[PDB]
């Protein structure tokens, strides 16, 4: 985004320690649990009746990994999240009808998952840099809405 | 609208915070100031530097009120009336900021209570902080 | 909360809306769609063209519900329960959208009631729409 | 911002009809009445106890004129709001300590005031252009916060 070389390094290095598989599945599951209305787009996934049911749902887990994957690829284009997510932005608008506010909710869930995971390592300054990243991503994804 | 499970979840999690609540209070503020620099507009009279005694002290203050609220989870409106007053009539913090502090508190708890920060506990704590925010901004 | 004066202000202003409520509801929706395009994601099944019958139809429904909240200004939570359930459980509209519609309803009224849209009335209507929004999102 | 050529004309045409002195006083007054918490910044202004006290306060009227005056200048540099508003942004942050959320509140009140004044002439699409404008100004004014 408007990341300082120092802030850039901090993001980049923590990320290299992330198991996208597990983080993606937990971020997406936590979202469905903490903000239950987000479940409106995943009725076809199955039983989301309980935290246990969501956290366990493999369709949820696999969707999470796909989301974090694309997210992960975007950290490589931090100077152009806009151009990196242009097609995905059109898709979420035009095909999926996803309110971009959801992009913000996920961002924040993501940050709680990273903290959960890295405890100590996820310092105030490291969170500040991540907050700038999730905001930039949400903004890029919302960019082609009309 | 906190369910019985939620109150249980909150009482448990907070239970583990214990003697560290003040420190978490302080760390949450520190994360807020760094992550959402606009929040600093309400503390021009504070030294916002890392490990500042003002932030530390205020962190304690915030923690204690949250503790008092867990203890009166059932009678929040009443246990926090004076605080509701102070914010509505004196401090006059814009309501959007309550969501920024709440978020930073979650992050803080996550980072320090790995085992206890389950998805269901995370959901409960979120609703609690939301409830507390509502009360605190109810007399605006 | 709504004070006695707020209540008088709302019954007075809404009183003037009278038979145009439906038309004003439709207009507030159209304003919202144009200014806050993200709100369209909730109406993928609608013809959102200028003068769409769906919008007109939808406008009336929203206006009838507001008229109903004015009629039961002392029992809103109960008068709107059904609607609260619907939005919480089936539509699952993200909370932030309520503030956008409110805002567009305020614009429409302002544009149609020059004489009644005084500062005091403006303030009362804003608190009123916030209360209706709160109710509708109460069961989330 | 993202103002189509035709949105820029609509913005400009209406603004030509506005009495900045009057709209300025009305918008500022209404803000202090609708969101009383905003009064925190004006305790030196005197009596703000009731709506008449606010709306008719000579200091509120004078201040509103100042604010809308700065805003009208912004409308002639729609291409560079950030540049236009930089010193003002710095001042609001560093000296005044005004939470940028106040700028969005003011923006919304202004839109209601324009609706109030122009009636039917404030069409849905004219409102959409102004919404983009007030957002831009609020964003430009918050750009130098730190
Ligand atoms: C970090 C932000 C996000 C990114 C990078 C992202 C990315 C993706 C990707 C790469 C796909 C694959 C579909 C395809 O290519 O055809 C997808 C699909 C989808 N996303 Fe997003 N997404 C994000 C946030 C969200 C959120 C927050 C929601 C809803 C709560 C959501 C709802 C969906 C849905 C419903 C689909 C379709 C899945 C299916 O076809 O079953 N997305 N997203
Ligand atoms: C989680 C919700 C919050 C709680 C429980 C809370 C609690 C408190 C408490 C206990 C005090 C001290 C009262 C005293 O000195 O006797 C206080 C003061 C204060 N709070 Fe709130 N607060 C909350 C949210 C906020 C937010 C979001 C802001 C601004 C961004 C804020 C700004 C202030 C300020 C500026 C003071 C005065 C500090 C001083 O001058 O010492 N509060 N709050
Ligand atoms: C305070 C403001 C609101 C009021 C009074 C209101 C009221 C209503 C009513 C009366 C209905 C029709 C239910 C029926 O069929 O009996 C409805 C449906 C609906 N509302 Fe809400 N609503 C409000 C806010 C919103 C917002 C902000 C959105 C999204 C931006 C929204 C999205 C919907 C949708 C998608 C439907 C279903 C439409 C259909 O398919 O016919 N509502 N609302
Ligand atoms: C459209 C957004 C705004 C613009 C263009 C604007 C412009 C200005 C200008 C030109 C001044 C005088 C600068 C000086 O004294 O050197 C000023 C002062 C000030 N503004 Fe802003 N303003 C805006 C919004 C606001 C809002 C929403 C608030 C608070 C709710 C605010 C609070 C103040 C205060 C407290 C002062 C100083 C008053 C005094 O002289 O004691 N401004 N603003």
């Amino acid at each position: 985004v408007h990341l300082t070389p120092e802030e850039k390094s901090a993001v980049t290095a923590l990320w290299g320690k992330v198991n996208v598989d597990e983080v993606g599945g937990e971020a997406l599951g936590r979202l469905l649990v903490v903000y239950p209305w987000t479940q409106r787009f995943f009725e076809s996934f199955g039983d989301l009746s309980t935290p246990d049911a969501v956290m366990g749902n493999p369709k949820v887990k696999a969707h999470g990994k796909k989301v974090l994957g694309a997210f992960s690829d975007g950290l490589a284009h931090l100077d152009n999240l806009k151009g990196t997510f242009a097609t995905l932005s059109e898709l979420h608008c035009d095909k999926l009808h996803v309110d971009p506010e959801n992009f913000r909710l996920l961002g924040n869930v993501l940050v709680c998952v990273l903290a959960h995971h890295f405890g100590k390592e996820f310092t105030p300054p490291v969170q500040a840099a991540y907050q700038k990243v999730v905001a930039g991503v949400a903004n890029a994804l919302a960019h082609k809405y009309h | 609208v906190l369910s019985p499970a939620d109150k249980t979840n909150v009482k448990a999690a907070w239970g583990k915070v214990g003697a560290h609540a003040g420190e978490y209070g302080a760390e949450a503020l520190e994360r807020m100031f760094l992550s959402f620099p606009t929040t600093k507009t309400y503390f021009p009279h504070f030294d916002l530097s890392h490990g500042s005694a003002q932030v530390k002290g205020h962190g304690k203050k915030v923690a204690d009120a949250l503790t008092n609220a867990v203890a009166h989870v059932d009678d929040m409106p009443n246990a926090l009336s004076a605080l509701s007053d102070l914010h509505a009539h004196k401090l006059r913090v814009d309501p959007v900021n309550f969501k920024l502090l709440s978020h930073c508190l979650l992050v803080t708890l996550a980072a320090h209570l790995p085992a206890e920060f389950t998805p269901a506990v995370h959901a409960s704590l979120d609703k609690f902080l939301a409830s507390v925010s509502t009360v605190l901004t109810s007399k605006y």
